[PDB]
RNA sequence: UAAGCCCAAUUAGUGAUUGCCCAUUAUUCCUUUGGUAAGGGCGGAAACAAAUGGAGAAAGUGUAGCCCUUCCGAUGUAGAUGUGGCCUGGAGGUUAGGACGAAGCUUAUGGCGUGAGCCUAAGAUGGACCGGCCUCUAGUGCAGAUCUUGGUUGGCGUA
RNA sequence: UGCAAGGCCGGAAAGAAAAGAAUUAGAGGCACCAAGUGGGCCUUCUUCGGUAAGCGGAGCAGGCGAUGCGGAAUGAACCGC
RNA sequence: UGAAAUGAGCGGAGUAUUUGAGCUGCGCACGGCGGCCGCACGCACUGGUUUCUUCUCCGUGAUGCUCCAUGUUGGCGAUGGAAAUGGGGUGCCCCCACCCGUCUUGAAACACGGACCAAGGAGUCAAACAGACGCGCAAGGGAGGAGAUAUGGUUGCCAGUACUUCUCUCGUACUGAAAGGGAGAUGCAAAAUGCAUCUGUGGUGUGCACACGUCAAAUCCGUUUGAUUUGCCCAACACC
């Protein structure tokens, strides 16, 4: 009954997700593929949405809101995980199955997720190699249950 | 330097946005800005211009006035053709001086509850501007209508009341006071009721 | 991460617009105040006086707000702030707020290193 | 404290800033009040007849359109 | 694959491209023919005038030259200290800036306007080379209230929407010969904004006859304007 | 709100929109309506004619309850009738009864066309209203 | 002063330029000058006679 | 004065036709500082290292009828301490 | 044998018709800003992981202005108006930071903005509070009033 | 059947020819609500009173006020802009 | 630095092409002189001639919405108490450049206030009215005072919020000093309260949109953008 146009008119200038820092308007929205505060990228607001997220290992998850269960927040978003080695064009096609106006940014985001996974592995390896040579008087271990 | 004396006198104040805080008015302005720029119809352009206007410039219209003008148009209209949709960018208010009105389709920004009841009971329909943009995207077979402004009590006060030919109401809280000198021929001159222009 | 290349940054003016005769009085700050005096030489725009700001000094919109590194500064206060700069990392660089402690700055720098997000005021030893 | 009496300096420039506005056209404000009374009274009767004839003509036009 | 509306757009765009190319070729051919005719006309007129002068001279008679129909007027003074009548005349002549130039008809109503603002303007009788140089190098049209430099004949054709004005040679012919569309052609143009005369001026404050600049220089305005254009 | 007033825009102007020559002085034209017959006469005469003088009789101890006499017209009589009663009302049959003094009115005036016939109980009435309502199939019953 | 713009505005400029070159040819110039002087002198003499 | 352009008087250049020959030629003002800073071929030619410095420019146009020339220096104006001092006008870029 | 006065040139009876130097002016180029501004695009176009072309694309008064293209204007006392313009103390929301250092304070301490200002850095400063954004509110901005109060000061190691 | 007036129904319309035979950086009207002004001073010409005055009083129009910039060494207002 | 090279300039072809100058034909203009003579060679035949003078002819949409990203040759920089490039500091040259705030026609003024710094320091609040703009409702709008009960409860939150009104007020009618009166249209008629009917702008001129057309221009052929006739004319405005 209350459309995305009306909701955007309501929430465009005030929103917990709008981060106007300095003079830049970014977005804390978890379902934003961009960080840009635009109606197309406000995924928490649109009836249908899709966002590219990382997963354990090199896997890439696509979180999709189809608009079928928008009134039930526990069922609004469904995650589908593509295993490591997935083509960013395949991820963009999975996104465009819902939002054809998000395919380019979804391809770019999938490529960025793969790059981040590889760079994180490399940085962690280098950090471990450096830390192997230090005394480290204090180590904290969380108890198991 | 270029001699441009009196070049700011040519410029006029044109407003391309609304002072209104209504999100639904903003939605209507968005839709009809799109329609006015992407369609060749002048109806969309006029509606878009009137949506921007202020409340005082969107005067209310009455159901009796709508009925009278639509009857004047319905005569001299072929019986095969349907009656136009009466479109007003403003408010429609009921008239208790007209009890019998025909079945008309009316589009407006707001209907009073009595006006909506009267239009529906006469057999008509109360449309919104999104419905009008849906059924008549270019505004074909529409009667664009406007409300009356000349009878407003603010308008009746404009101008000096003490100059010849002026019948404006003075700003006075007491009606008995301010009636003696300048209003009566006996009490040292009376303001002339007529002046040739 | 390398920033996105742009046209050469041209500043119309590098000198700051300072208040008239602020050097003669320790009271007066150097911040600009418009001279409204009737016989003010700066207001009358004499030849040998200091200039007043106006629209003509505005900088090119293509290269406006860009720091010498080529990035635009976005203030950040925690690790979760680094995730809106993930996709536009060649446009924006994070600036850790001044009052963020060293304990939190360690985590912020560690996360930004893996994310390949530029920090304008991280530790200089990392990222060379 | 002797001051200056009167001058017309700058008055024409002020009048021509928002320039001398042209007169109202002769088809507007053509009121006949104050004119010769007998002709006015005769014209009133003529206009009465003209208004009645206009009403009759509109009625005939409506009837013809209904007929066609 | 491509969506149906995109395919429709593609087909219509291909048809538009081929039609635009055909129109460009047709306008080029029309401009060539018109320019050829105008050049032959100018040459024949010059030769006829020469022969008439020779015939008049060989028998002791005189040939009276036709009074010039077009004048070229440039503003050689600034915008300070101008009386209201001169200001109004210059505004109606569209000389609102120094070194602004216009083409006017040299009839009685305009000659009496020029005589009243003589101290501010230098005018004369333009030549074909002067008119062509002003149109080709300093030619700007008023398209949607904007000063648009003349870069091809399609802009001229679209702006004037006249059969007799489709090319820069059409505009030059109308201006030079004071045709039936002189007012249309000149009013559809922005006033020419010229550079100061290289080599300087003689005297801004005296008439050309007096040793200055502000009078009517006859055909010497071409020498004056060559250094300005 | 103070943040919207002109005092905030004039911080640094040193005159606040009153000029160097004329200045903002305390009372430069008198206090209140002083000088309405001299040095404010043009204003008083062109904007408030009739202000000065006397007119009419004096009504000592005017009680406005005795003079109470609101009016209603014939075309407005449907405001005092319920919708369903006006649905069944017709000339020559049973008609709704309107009590004007209970509805807040004393006189029936009779301008325009009466939309629904009825029986109007009124303290006062106009001759045109009485004639029109009798023509339309209604009636007026005097009340007190 | 630009070939592209001048040829766009005047397709006949390539022929006017060729005419100018032919006129500026020295042999053509001298032959034309002597011929023109001969014709004009002959016509003037025939007119007076 | 406008410090962006400098006036240079060359020996035996006393006509505008003479000054037109030098248009486009390279121009050098040689001075010295107080400390030995970096130069061209600081590593290739260590013999070049000196307190000697040079500011380069080009001849743009003649000035007057008496053989003066206007000179524009690279990026920055020539110092006012160079006024009345020696300038080198080289014969390149050659056009002959 | 003017560097004076009256007249006349522009490299001088050689062969044509611009000697040269100085503007906040003209012409043109670049950038800004504002239009009674003028237009385009805005139904993601197809494709396209990493290791090893890129990004963005907002139906929009005003922003880091939705993007692109085009044109024209831009000085100003008194005065008017505008500003997703700056700044201050509290209030309602929201979102953060702090004893791994809060406010305050210091600065050849840089960066950003035409500016009001904002931000970072450092303190060999401090020692517990406090930032951003949306709205609300007011005892909300100082250079000068023979301004008020406090401190200091040259005269002066003088009379 | 004439006049005068208010209409109605036609007709024609270089929509204004040719004779030097206009031009326009020409959106016309129409409100509303307000502020500063209300000591002015300089010229070119015209002008009055005064022996005159960097004196007093007018007309037309420009300019200072309110405004810099280039030039008359210097100068509110002169020249250029 | 070719990330769409639009070129007389690139890339393909071709050896031509037309356009000037010669020199000429016929008729016509034109010029002597009164139908003849002339004609510098105008105009038409886009006349002929080709004697010399020129090159001419084709070609690439954007399936790129926007922005950024592509040479050469040295010098310097191979991770340093370094090479650059910007910013900052201090001196110095050559140019500019009267002291601020005021009042004033006119201030750098021999006009008045001006040793320094810190803190403080000046369009406020209320009432009446008007106009602009926002919002609610509309021939109606709205209270106020006060009661009720969530709350007859709670340190507090809660002096709030929720609810109610046969009233009151401002409108929907106005005039006259009062006594007093008290506004529809049309038709038919002309009654010192005339009748009849009621789906209706009292009339006229000028006037959005919309409806039939009609022209002109441009079109990717779908149209769109201008004008315009007629109808109804909204809001207005002018005469009745
Ligand atoms: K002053
Ligand atoms: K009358
Ligand atoms: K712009
Ligand atoms: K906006
Ligand atoms: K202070
Ligand atoms: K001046
Ligand atoms: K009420
Ligand atoms: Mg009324
Ligand atoms: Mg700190
Ligand atoms: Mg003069
Ligand atoms: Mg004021
Ligand atoms: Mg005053
Ligand atoms: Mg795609
Ligand atoms: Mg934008
Ligand atoms: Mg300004
Ligand atoms: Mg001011
Ligand atoms: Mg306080
Ligand atoms: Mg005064
Ligand atoms: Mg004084
Ligand atoms: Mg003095
Ligand atoms: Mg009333
Ligand atoms: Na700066
Ligand atoms: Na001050
Ligand atoms: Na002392
Ligand atoms: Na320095």
């Amino acid at each position: 009954s209350h459309s995305v146009d009306l909701q955007w008119v309501l929430v465009r200038q005030n929103s917990r997700f709008l981060q106007k820092r300095g003079g830049i308007r970014m977005s804390n929205d978890p379902f934003n593929n961009n960080g840009n505060w635009t109606k197309r990228h406000c995924g928490f607001l649109n009836e249908k949405a899709a966002v590219v997220k990382p997963a354990k290992g090199g896997a890439i998850c696509v979180t999709v809101k189809d608009g079928s269960s928008n009134n039930k927040p526990r069922q609004t978003y469904k995650k589908t995980v593509h295993a490591a080695g997935v083509r960013a064009s395949d991820v963009s096609r999975a996104v465009a199955a819902v939002r054809p106006d998000l395919a380019d940014v979804s391809f770019r985001r999938a490529r960025r997720m793969a790059c981040i996974a590889s760079r994180t592995a490399k940085v962690a390896a280098a950090r471990k190699a450096r830390s192997e040579k230090i005394k480290f008087s204090r180590k904290s271990a969380r108890a198991k249950r | 330097g270029v001699d441009l004396t009196g070049i700011s006198k040519k410029s006029r104040v044109i407003r391309h946005h609304t002072y209104s805080t209504n999100p639904y008015i903003k939605l209507l302005i968005k839709l009809y800005k799109f329609l006015a720029k992407r369609t060749s119809s002048g109806f969309n352009k006029v509606v878009y211009q009137r949506l921007i206007k202020s409340r005082s410039n969107r005067a209310p219209i009455s159901l009796s006035r709508i009925a009278v003008v639509m009857k004047r148009k319905a005569v001299f209209t072929a019986k095969s053709k349907a009656a136009p949709i009466a479109v007003v960018v403003g408010d429609v208010l009921d008239d208790v001086r007209m009890a019998r009105i025909p079945a008309m389709r009316v589009c407006a920004l707001r209907f009073s509850k009595s006006a909506r009841q009267s239009i529906v009971a006469a057999g008509g329909e109360c449309l919104t501007f999104d419905q009008l943009a849906m059924i008549a995207p270019t505004g074909k077979n529409t009667y664009l209508l406007r409300g009356r402004k000349s009878g407003r009590e603010s308008v009746r006060h404009f101008g000096a009341s003490g100059v010849p030919g002026s019948h404006s109401k003075p700003y006075a809280t007491n009606r008995g006071k301010e009636t003696k000198r300048g209003r009566r021929t006996g009490r040292s001159y009376k303001r002339k009721a007529f002046r040739h222009v | 991460v390398k920033p996105t290349v742009s046209k050469a940054i041209v500043k119309k003016r590098t000198k700051r617009f300072t208040r008239h005769r602020y050097e003669l009085f320790p009271q007066l700050s150097s911040s600009w105040r418009k001279p409204r005096g009737e016989d003010s030489p700066v207001r009358r725009r004499y030849k040998g006086q200091k200039a007043m700001p106006n629209k003509g000094y505005g900088s090119d919109r293509a290269t406006k707000y860009i720091t010498p590194s080529g990035f635009r500064n976005f203030p950040i206060n925690n690790v979760e702030d680094l995730y809106m700069l993930v996709m536009q990392n060649r446009k924006y660089a994070g600036v850790i707020s001044h009052t963020v402690g060293a304990r939190k700055r360690k985590a912020i720098v560690r996360k930004a290193m893996e994310l390949d997000v530029r920090l304008a005021n991280g530790n200089a030893k990392l990222r060379k | 404290a002797k001051s200056k009496n009167h001058t017309n300096h700058n008055q024409s420039s002020k009048n021509h800033r928002n320039g001398i506005k042209g007169p109202v056209p002769l088809h507007l404000h053509n009121s006949k009040r104050g004119s010769w009374l007998p002709a006015l009274v005769n014209a009133r009767r003529v206009r009465k007849h003209n208004q009645k004839a206009a009403l009759k003509k509109r009625r005939e036009r409506i009837a013809a359109f209904a007929a066609k | 694959k491509r969506a149906a509306f995109k395919q429709q757009q593609t087909e219509s765009f291909k048809k538009a491209v081929v039609a635009r190319k055909a129109a460009k070729a047709a306008l080029k051919k029309t401009a060539y023919l018109r320019a050829r005719k105008y050049s032959r006309e100018y040459r024949g007129a010059e030769k006829k005038l020469v022969t008439l002068r020779r015939q008049a001279a060989s028998h002791g008679n005189y040939y009276l030259e036709a009074k010039p129909k077009v004048a070229v007027v440039t503003r050689i003074r600034g915008i300070a200290k101008v009386n209201p009548k001169q200001r109004k005349i210059l505004q109606l002549l569209r000389l609102r800036q120094i070194f602004n130039t216009v083409f006017v008809k040299m009839n009685k109503p305009m000659e009496n306007m020029l005589r009243a603002v003589e101290p501010y303007i230098a005018y004369g009788y333009p030549s074909l080379a002067t008119v062509r140089a002003m149109v080709y190098k300093r030619g700007y049209l008023k398209i949607n209230g904007q000063r648009v430099k003349i870069t091809d004949n399609q802009m001229i054709k679209d702006k004037y929407n006249n059969v007799d004005i489709v090319c820069a040679e059409d505009m030059v012919n109308q201006i030079y010969t004071c045709g039936k569309h002189f007012r249309t052609v000149t009013h559809g143009m922005w006033p020419f904004k010229l550079a100061p005369p290289a080599g300087g001026m003689r005297q801004k404050r005296r008439h050309f006859v007096e040793g200055g600049d502000y009078g009517n220089r006859d055909t010497l305005i071409n020498r004056f304007l060559a250094r300005m254009i | 709100p103070t943040r919207f007033k002109k005092c905030r825009h004039q911080r640094g102007s040193t005159f606040c929109g009153y000029g160097r020559v004329g200045k903002h002085r305390k009372h430069e034209s008198g206090r209140g309506n002083a000088g309405g017959m001299h040095h404010h006469r043009i204003n008083f005469d062109k904007y408030h004619p009739g202000y000065f003088g006397k007119l009419g009789m004096d009504h000592y101890h005017r009680k406005k309850n005795p003079m109470w006499k609101p009016t209603i017209n014939l075309n407005n009589l449907s405001r005092l009738i319920a919708a369903e009663e006006a649905a069944k009302a017709a000339k020559g049959g049973t008609l709704p009864v309107v009590d004007l003094q209970s509805s807040g009115y004393a006189k029936l005036l009779g301008n325009g066309h009466i939309q629904v016939p009825c029986i109007v109980k009124a303290r006062y009435v106009s001759k045109l209203a009485d004639k029109k309502i009798r023509k339309a199939g209604g009636a007026v019953v005097l009340q007190a | 002063k630009n070939r592209r713009l001048r040829l766009r505005l005047n397709p006949y400029v390539k022929r006017e330029t060729a005419a100018a070159k032919g006129m500026r040819n020295v042999a053509n110039r001298d032959a034309r000058r002597k011929a023109k002087l001969a014709r004009v002198t002959k016509a003037k003499k025939a007119a007076t006679k | 004065q406008t410090k962006q352009t400098a006036l240079v008087r060359v020996e035996n250049v006393n006509t505008r036709e003479d000054a037109t020959w030098y248009v486009g030629k390279r121009v050098c003002y040689v001075y010295h500082g107080k400390k030995v800073k970096r130069c061209v071929r600081w590593s290739k030619a260590p013999a070049r290292r000196s307190t000697t410095r040079a500011l380069w420019g080009r001849v743009t146009r003649p000035h007057g009828n008496a053989g003066m020339m206007r000179v524009k220096f690279n990026g920055a104006s020539v110092p006012a301490s160079a006024i009345g001092r020696r300038i080198r006008v080289y014969l390149y870029p050659s056009q002959i």
